[PDB]
């Protein structure tokens, strides 16, 4: 108030973020099925898709709140190097909006 | 795979983009060149041969795109919270990453999404205008076709010179496609004063929009032959340049070298350049393959040329093989140019008459039909008499006094240097707007590599073909007497084209010993082919001895 007063719908979000989770799910159900090219693209493009996701600013909570950490560190884990540079990716867009799931990310990514 | 393009240049593939005489799927995919990088078009089995190795989820997310763009309906709908144009952010940020893939395009035009974007059009928030952009060029890159028809619904819609600098500007900035992405000439392209920018602009549009949707097929036969002869006599006209205008492969007969339509194009293109009242009694007494007589052609023509940019196609060479001043200037813009070129040569006499008609004669606004534009180059590249050079000036100002949008071709010309180099109220008069230059230029350049690019990429595509665009002989000459960095381009071009015809020809050799018995023929018409070509479009010996 005294330096900068100036300065002082999430049905939607909170929406996204579960479809998200559905999302993941396939996801991983597709990483369980990792083994043909076919479902390896559409994991990717699921990925592009969390990536667009994960594009929004303040549902950080939401995001971490389905526990996509877990899986996306198991993401880190698979041995689809595009996917895995395309995760890398989406964990730095990420990054900006929070700190500390960053921190908690690579954390549990040290300890494999 | 490695494709070895010249002696310090290869090329490579990167990945497939698209789909589409031949009736079957197809593939346009881009080339990294390592030594920028090129686009082609190919044919499934030639991609088995150059390129090898290159859902119901698409459902769900078109279900996904459909029900988004129903809230984002209510979400515009209530444009008048804080948070209402933030909620509308979001859901912009979610559609343009939809967007982003190849199969939602067709779901987003489907969607009606031109009324959003209209209803972004009208947008105050300069924020929302600038996100809707972003939208759009996510758009061109999904697909460009589908952004021609939604940038075309927004022109859809005589509005403000700035209204329409805007409009134009946005559009500029959003359909930089990768075709319109293109390499810096480097080279003095001349000035392009604005209407005529709108209006080639509105050409372009109409060209490219025909082009993509290409693929009875005599209508994509009249849509293509329009669009291309409209936009090469635009360009031809802004430019203005129409008023300037053996062995094939050896370096026993040749069987190849052993063996008009054009001229009824350019009858039909003049006949449908007569309006309905004018074109109905020629179609009349005619009745797309009509066949005549020369007799026939020579009195069309006279019938043409009977009733009333008249001057141009009296330029032309077809004419060849078979408050009065005002109007006489526009039955004659050659008129035009002779004044231009008496004041484009000493004695104070004839400049001093020059100054004062030109004064003068502006008094009346029946100039608006004559550009009396050209001649702004040498009144501020050379004018330095002091009498003169107030006159120069004098005339500077009074043109900016009558248009503003003459006033930007002179703050193109740079008249704010000279101006202050000086009898300095021009300066001030150069310091009405400064910030269009940058869109004078980029646009201009961006237009003209556009127009190559689609005669380069239709010369390639009618390889295939092997059978007339209107005019295409005049760019294509203009372009031909720049013409080594063009001329390499071209070479390029062919090289690549010819290459993966070639490998696609060893793989389909290689399964059975018995192809070359009809191999030899097909050589004997590709050689015919591109005989025809360098006869009919290539003046310089050594440069079809090059191709």
């Amino acid at each position: 108030y005294a330096n900068c007063p100036g300065l002082l719908d999430e049905v939607a979000m909170g929406e996204m973020e579960a479809d998200v989770q559905a999302l993941v799910r396939r996801a991983a159900r597709q990483l369980a099925e990792s083994g043909t090219p076919s479902l390896t693209a559409a994991v990717l493009h699921t990925i592009h898709v969390l990536s667009a996701y994960a594009s929004i600013g303040p549902l950080t909570g939401v995001f971490r709140e389905t526990g996509a950490l877990d899986l996306l560190m198991h993401m880190l884990c698979n041995p689809e190097p595009q996917i895995r540079r395309s995760a890398g990716k989406m964990l730095q867009a990420l990054a900006a909006h929070d700190a500390g799931s960053r921190a908690h990310v690579l954390l549990s990514l040290s300890q494999q | 795979l490695m494709v070895p393009l010249g002696p310090r240049l290869q090329a490579y593939p990167e990945e497939l983009i698209r789909q589409r005489h031949d009736g079957h799927p197809e593939y346009l995919i881009r080339w990294s060149v390592l030594k920028e990088h090129i686009l082609m078009w190919l044919s499934a089995p030639e991609v088995y041969a150059n390129c090898p190795g290159l859902e119901v989820a698409m459902g769900e997310m078109e279900a996904d795109v459909q029900a988004l763009v129903r809230r984002a309906a209510r979400q515009l709908a209530e444009s008048g919270t804080p948070s209402l144009t933030a909620a509308v952010l979001h859901t912009i940020h979610v559609l343009s990453a939809y967007a982003s893939i190849g199969p939602l395009t067709g779901v987003f035009r489907e969607t009606g999404a031109l009324d959003l974007l209209m209803h972004m059009l009208c947008n105050p928030e300069p924020q929302i205008r600038r996100s809707a952009g972003k939208m759009l060029q996510a758009l061109a890159a999904h697909d460009a076709g589908s952004r021609a028809h939604v940038l075309l619904s927004l022109s859809q819609q005589h509005m403000d010179f700035d209204s329409r600098y805007t409009l134009l500007e946005l559009f500029a900035e959003t359909t930089s496609s990768e075709e319109h992405c293109m390499a810096f000439e480097g080279i003095h392209l001349p000035q392009i004063p604005g209407k005529l920018l709108f209006s080639l602009v509105k050409r372009y549009l109409c060209v490219t929009s025909l082009l993509d949707q290409l693929n009875s097929r005599g209508q994509r036969e009249l849509e293509f032959s329009m669009a291309v002869g409209n936009l090469i006599s635009e360009l031809v006209r802004s430019m203005g340049w129409a008023r300037n205008l053996r062995s094939i492969f050896q370096p026993y007969p040749l069987p190849y070298l052993q063996p008009t339509q054009a001229e009824w194009w350019e009858l039909l293109f003049f006949i449908k350049k007569l309006d309905l009242c004018e074109q109905q009694p020629i179609f009349q007494n005619l009745w797309g393959e009509i066949s005549v007589s020369v007799e026939m052609a020579e009195s069309l023509l006279q019938v043409l040329s009977s009733r009333f940019t008249l001057n141009d196609l009296l330029n032309s060479q077809i004419y060849t093989k078979y408050r009065p001043l005002l109007k006489r200037l526009q039955q004659e813009t050659q008129p035009f140019l002779l004044l231009l070129r008496t004041l484009d040569a000493p004695n104070k006499t004839l400049l001093l008459s020059v100054l004062r008609v030109i004064t003068r004669l502006l008094d009346f606004p029946e100039a608006m039909v004559l550009p009396w534009h050209e001649v702004l180059e040498p009144c501020l590249n050379c004018l330095s008499d002091s009498e003169i050079v107030q006159e120069l000036t004098c005339f500077l100002h009074r043109l900016a006094s009558m248009h503003k949008d003459y006033a930007v071709v002179l703050c193109c010309l740079g008249a704010k240097e000279i101006l202050s180099k000086v009898g300095c109220e021009l300066r001030d008069l150069v310091t009405e707007c400064e910030k269009y230059a940058q869109l004078y230029s980029n646009l201009t350049s961006s237009i003209l590599a556009g127009c190559i690019q689609m005669v380069l990429g239709q010369i390639e595509d009618h390889r295939r073909t092997h059978q007339n665009i209107p005019f295409f002989d005049v760019f294509l000459r203009h372009l031909c007497q720049f013409w080594p960095l063009f001329r390499e381009q071209l070479c390029r071009r062919t090289c690549l084209f010819y290459t993966i015809r070639a490998q696609a020809w060893s793989r389909d050799i290689a399964e059975d010993h018995r192809r070359l018995l009809q191999l030899c023929p097909r050589l004997n018409r590709v050689l015919r082919h591109e005989q025809n070509f360098a006869d009919r479009f290539l003046p310089d010996d050594e440069a079809a001895q090059a191709l």
